[PDB]
RNA sequence: CGAUGUCGGCUCAUCACAUCCUGGGGCUGAAGUAGGUCCCAAGGGUAUGGCUGUUCGCCAUUUAAAGUGGUACGCGAGCUGGGUUUAGAACGUCGUGAGACAGUUCGGUCCCUAUCUGCCGUGGGCGCUGGAGAACUGAGGGGGGCUGCUCCUAGUACGAGAGGACCGGAGUGGACGCAUCACUGGUGUUCGGGUUGUCAUGCCAAUGGCACUGCCCGGUAGCUAAAUGCGGAAGAGAUAAGUGCUGAAAGCAUCUAAGCACGAAACUUGCCCCGAGAUGAGUUCUCCCUGACCCUUUAAGGGUCCUGAAGGAACGUUGAAGACGACGACGUUGAUAGGCCGGGUGUGUAAGCGCAGCGAUGCGUUGAGCUAACCGGUACUAAUGAACCGUGAGGCUUAACCU
RNA sequence: AAUUCCUUGUCGGGUAAGUUCCGACCUGCACGAAUGGCGUAAUGAUGGCCAGGCUGUCUCCACCCGAGACUCAGUGAAAU
RNA sequence: ACACAGGUGGUCAGGUAGAGAAUACCAAGGCGCUUGAGAGAACUCGGGUGAAGGAACUAGGCAAAAUGGUGCCGUAACUUC
RNA sequence: AGGACCGAACCGACUAAUGUUGAAAAAUUAGCGGAUGACUUGUGGCUGGGGGUGAAAGGCCAAUCAAACCGGGAGAUAGCU
């Protein structure tokens, strides 16, 4: 169940090539409150599709 | 496997899951908007909406039935007094799921669920 | 779907009577011995009624010389011809599978009035 | 050539004998022909069919231009059937359901219902070891998958756990019970592949 | 659905009371037997002064199963006891002269005309 | 020997031909049937139990047959651990004795999170010489192949009889495999009901909690097998052993050296499935981009301004798709999901009231109430106007049409 | 026979079938009389066998509930 | 060795059923076990149910399943009574 | 009355499964035996290494016992690696 030789930094980098992240593409800038948020997510102030819903 | 089934397990045995669903429904009826995770609120939709549909016709049998569903006289009286006539003319769909980011301690994708006649 | 319900109701039967699980029923069915379509009479209590439209069934169980016989008739099949209710029974259940482990006097049922 | 139906549901057909037939209800709309391929243009003799109707704001511009040059209404897919010699189909034709007004057996091809990451006992019909009598952490595992040191390799095609189903499978020679020219139905007998809403290619039989 | 080491009762007056199937006949890895199937049985118990002795081995046709048999419509016929009718080891005719209990219509062939004629009922 | 775990069982197997069946034959001290023996052939198939630790065996009973071998007497980083081969103990025997016995009973820890190769599945990258979306052809690979019985031919051929054919045709079974839920059923701790103990909702009533779902009883969808559909083929090619036709070296003869015909479940096909990463990167169809300069080393070169198409990707509602990716449906021009309405099914006459009895309980309202995942509908909520990757006519040499 | 190699001795019961079990035969390789012989009711987390009840132990697995496994976020080993 | 499902002697011993300090629910009291969110694949662990058959499994009924209480009737071979 | 009976405290450790680099250098779970006695346990004392103690297994004597542990002879010796 345990390894036989020591694997190279070549093999370790090749395996880690896939675990790197992808960024969030582009934040939706809300039209009437000018601030950035994710797609379909309410902002920090509380706006979503214009209207303030929340306190 | 999960072919044509419905109802999220939510990492809980069934007694605990039913008890926390009626507890979250009581908390929603009291505080009028709650903030929870996303699949918990997505399962709360199909639980807190039958209560308002049941209390959209007020009677003694339906009032004892909502007492069976929610186990609390405050939730029952608040339902059949104020959440009856407010959603009288509303053909279902009394909740409004709003996604709001993530939780800082376990990265759970949060959600703000309210009633539509809130403000 | 509605297509299945169309093909279902175009050949579902039309004179199914009101037998309730417990109401003893005499069924006349078509047995072919040699080349003669004749009737056989299977009478006994009805212990299981299942409704799926055309796929409906009911399980008549009798005692024919000690060895009891169940038989699940498909209702809208044309292999049954006649259904008749001898007496009107009344249990407080819906599928009397408890009648199997009882025989004789301990498996009668109070009449419905 | 065949038709492209959509498997609605299974039900019974009763006859006057009293028999019961498990009948699958393959609805078959008017299959449009979009492009007829011959030897000098393309390389074989085979036609292309389509059914249904997709949304205009969902059909993309290659597909929509293909259908609009083909001269039919915008369908929902494409399928391709070989032409046995003795069929000259026009590019505007619309293959009805009455093609099966003479055959007795059809061969039905469709996507089987995918059952997940099914193990060996569910997939390749292995057996189990004992559930008592000492057996420890090995109630349903595969077991010995090879020999000692010669081969020294698991032979290719060894039966193992994987994805059961969700693959095109074909049942051969199911008897056609009815052809409904009014409801656009083909009523076959048996158990065709696919669930409700699957797309099934129905061909006239080979064997 | 009768296997090896079933314990059938006996539906004729041949002499046995409680027989045990030992080998279904008909094919390799033959598992079950419906009705109208020839199995081989041993005899656990007898009536004292009968045609058969406890401890012999002789064939028997199954006539009644608790699994029931499906008609070409779907009317299955459950019973309450797996039964059988004893036979001879070579000539293969029923040894008894009288059959207790009912019998199905699956048994009716060219082969079992004696059993279907000697049954009281046929169901 | 700074270690490769040693018998047998289970679970998986795979190969060989010196074949056990099925296929084809030649001879027979082969009438038929059943055979005997020999030649070709490995595509499939090849038993359940009793006793022992067993392999082996004997036995009971089937089967078409219950193959012979390898593969570390296959397989313990897969599984018992009965036997063998630890420490206890005893019997026979040996030894004065410690002890010993391929003699014997009784008892006795079987560890490991898989780096690499291998294998089963499934994805990302880039390639395929503009890009994108679809269908394909199929180089190549895999799967599958088994067979009993009954009847017709026909009690005919044969035989004195009993018995009993070859060849061919039909049906019904076994085993194996694929598919499905319409039937029979199982499950169905999310639906309905009964019921015990106890606690709580002030109390009666009605309900909820907890006791493996408290214990039962039914059961929808789904998944399923014991349930029901289907399969194995037919045919074609080239053949093996064998059979031949014509025919000479060898005036005859001769199945062969010239030529040709027949011949098997074996091989190539036919049936199913994968399949252009098939770098030999294929074929056809469709759609989209038709702008400016600036520079030096002039090149299939670099940089700037405008442009951002086809489409993809991301996000969201999700799915009879699913480990995560992936594949599919849908995003207001909308039924994708939840809700709601009508239905269906399930359970089996709710609550409250009235009557009847002392009372438990019954009766009327009542096939009532409740009804998850199913069916057909309805925008009531949730699927945002965007922003993002992708570009701006696609090299050279030859040849054919054009003028 | 916890002693018995030949030996699965032979005969009988039990089972369709019983190298084990029980009852006898004595041909005791190599039992045997306080390192006791042979009996024996009770008792045994003991040894061998049979039968009734029971059941997914099995023919043959199927579904369902939970804890892991799998995905995201935090911390983060090991023998080799 | 650890903020470790282990070990450690005395005293106090409520309610409802129960014979009981067992057991089930509770009061006073004290806690929710110092990683969570999903998804609901294989496979493993703890469990529930199962057609028809019932030891065919196997070294061996190992494991599971069943039997379970209070009062009465009744009870054999053998026996050291 | 009893080294009587069934059974919780308490003492154990018979079977199975889980763990076995675990939660634990022998445990948890479900069953199991004794449970007024040759019982069990608190606290203090005693027996010292060829010695103790032993309802006897070469067992136990500080996670070690066919002769403990710590220092010393001591850099024992080693035809062996
Ligand atoms: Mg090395
Ligand atoms: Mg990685
Ligand atoms: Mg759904
Ligand atoms: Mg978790
Ligand atoms: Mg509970
Ligand atoms: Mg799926
Ligand atoms: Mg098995
Ligand atoms: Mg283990
Ligand atoms: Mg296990
Ligand atoms: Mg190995
Ligand atoms: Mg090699
Ligand atoms: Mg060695
Ligand atoms: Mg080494
Ligand atoms: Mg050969
Ligand atoms: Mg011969
Ligand atoms: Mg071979
Ligand atoms: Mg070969
Ligand atoms: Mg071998
Ligand atoms: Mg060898
Ligand atoms: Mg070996
Ligand atoms: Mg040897
Ligand atoms: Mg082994
Ligand atoms: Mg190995
Ligand atoms: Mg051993
Ligand atoms: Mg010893
Ligand atoms: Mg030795
Ligand atoms: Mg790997
Ligand atoms: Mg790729
Ligand atoms: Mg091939
Ligand atoms: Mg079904
Ligand atoms: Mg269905
Ligand atoms: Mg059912
Ligand atoms: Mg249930
Ligand atoms: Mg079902
Ligand atoms: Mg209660
Ligand atoms: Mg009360
Ligand atoms: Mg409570
Ligand atoms: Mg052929
Ligand atoms: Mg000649
Ligand atoms: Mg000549
Ligand atoms: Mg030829
Ligand atoms: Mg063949
Ligand atoms: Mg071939
Ligand atoms: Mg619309
Ligand atoms: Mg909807
Ligand atoms: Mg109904
Ligand atoms: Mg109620
Ligand atoms: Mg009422
Ligand atoms: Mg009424
Ligand atoms: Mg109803
Ligand atoms: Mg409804
Ligand atoms: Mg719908
Ligand atoms: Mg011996
Ligand atoms: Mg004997
Ligand atoms: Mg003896
Ligand atoms: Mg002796
Ligand atoms: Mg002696
Ligand atoms: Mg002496
Ligand atoms: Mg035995
Ligand atoms: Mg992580
Ligand atoms: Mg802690
Ligand atoms: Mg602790
Ligand atoms: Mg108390
Ligand atoms: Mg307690
Ligand atoms: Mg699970
Ligand atoms: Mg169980
Ligand atoms: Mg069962
Ligand atoms: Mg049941
Ligand atoms: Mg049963
Ligand atoms: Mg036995
Ligand atoms: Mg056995
Ligand atoms: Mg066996
Ligand atoms: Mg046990
Ligand atoms: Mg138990
Ligand atoms: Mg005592
Ligand atoms: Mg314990
Ligand atoms: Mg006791
Ligand atoms: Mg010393
Ligand atoms: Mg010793
Ligand atoms: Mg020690
Ligand atoms: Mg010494
Ligand atoms: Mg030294
Ligand atoms: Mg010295």
């Amino acid at each position: 169940a345990v390894q036989q030789n020591k694997p190279t930094r070549s093999k370790r980098g090749m395996r880690r090539s896939h675990d790197a992240l992808t960024a969030v593409t582009s934040l939706s800038v809300d039209k009437t409150s000018g601030e950035k948020h994710l797609r379909h997510h309410i902002t920090a102030d509380g706006y979503y599709r214009g209207r303030k819903v929340i306190a | 496997m999960r072919h044509r089934k419905s109802g999220r397990q939510l990492n809980r045995n069934s007694s605990h899951r039913q008890a926390m669903f009626r507890n979250m429904a009581g908390s929603l009826v009291r505080h009028e908007i709650i903030k929870t995770t996303l699949p918990k609120a997505k399962e709360l939709r199909r639980v807190v909406e039958p209560l308002i549909t049941l209390a959209k016709t007020d009677s003694v049998a339906n009032r004892r039935l909502a007492f069976a569903r929610t186990r609390d006289n405050e939730i029952v009286a608040k339902l059949f007094n104020e959440l009856g006539p407010r959603f009288a003319s509303r053909a279902g769909g009394y909740t409004r799921i709003l996604k709001c980011g993530f939780r800082a301690g376990d990265n759970a994708p949060m959600a703000y669920i309210e009633l539509v006649d809130r403000s | 779907s509605n297509i299945i319900k169309q093909l279902e109701q175009e050949q579902m039967k039309q004179d199914v009577p009101s037998f309730r699980p417990g109401d003893t029923v005499e069924v006349k069915v078509w047995v072919v011995e040699g080349s003669k379509k004749r009737l056989q009479a299977f009478e006994g209590v009805v212990i299981a009624i299942r409704n799926r439209g055309l796929h409906s069934a009911f399980t008549v169980r009798k005692i024919s010389n000690g060895e009891g016989v169940e038989r699940v008739f498909q209702t809208h099949s044309p292999v049954v011809d006649s259904i008749s209710v001898k007496r009107r029974g009344a249990v407080r259940k819906a599928k009397l599978y408890y009648l199997r482990e009882r025989t004789g006097k301990a498996a009668r049922i109070k009449e419905r009035l | 050539i065949g038709l492209v139906g959509k498997k609605v549901g299974m039900t019974r057909i009763f006859t006057e004998d009293g028999v019961s037939i498990p009948v699958t209800v393959i609805e078959v709309e008017a299959n449009r022909v979009t492009q007829v391929k011959d030897l000098a243009n393309d390389g074989y003799r085979a036609i292309q069919v389509t059914t249904g109707a997709k949304k205009a704001n969902r059909v993309t511009k290659p597909e929509a231009g293909h259908f609009a040059k083909a001269g039919v209404e915008a369908g929902r897919g494409l399928w391709e059937f070989r032409l046995a010699e003795g069929e000259e189909f026009t590019v505007g034709q619309s293959i009805s359901v009455e093609l099966f007004a003479d055959v007795k057996k059809v061969d039905v091809t469709g996507t089987s219902k995918g059952k997940g990451f099914a193990g060996t006992v569910k997939r390749w019909n292995f057996r189990t070891q004992d559930a008592t009598h000492g057996n420890s952490l090995s109630h349903r595992v595969p077991g010995s998958i090879g020999q000692n040191q010669t081969p020294g390799k698991v032979f290719k095609g060894k039966k193992m756990a994987g994805q059961m189903g969700n693959e095109r499978v074909t049942v051969q020679s199911l008897d056609v019970v009815r052809v409904d020219a009014e409801r656009n139905l083909l009523l076959v007998k048996g158990a065709v592949p696919g669930a409700t809403g699957s797309d099934l290619i129905v061909k006239p039989a080979v064997k | 659905m009768i296997q090896e080491q079933t314990m059938l009762n006996v539906a004729d007056n041949s002499g046995a009371r409680r027989v045990m199937c030992i080998k279904v006949l008909g094919g390799s890895h033959r598992r079950y037997a419906g009705v109208g199937d020839i199995i081989k049985i041993t005899i656990k118990e007898a009536i004292p002064r009968g045609k058969v002795k406890k401890g012999d081995v002789l064939k028997a046709v199954v006539v009644r199963t608790k699994k029931g048999v499906r008609r070409p419509d779907g009317s299955v016929i459950r019973f309450d006891g797996n039964a059988c009718v004893l036979l001879n080891n070579n000539s293969e005719q029923p040894i008894g002269t009288r059959i207790f209990g009912p019998v199905t219509r699956e048994l009716r062939s060219e082969k079992f005309m004696k059993i279907i004629s000697l049954a009281p009922e046929v169901l």
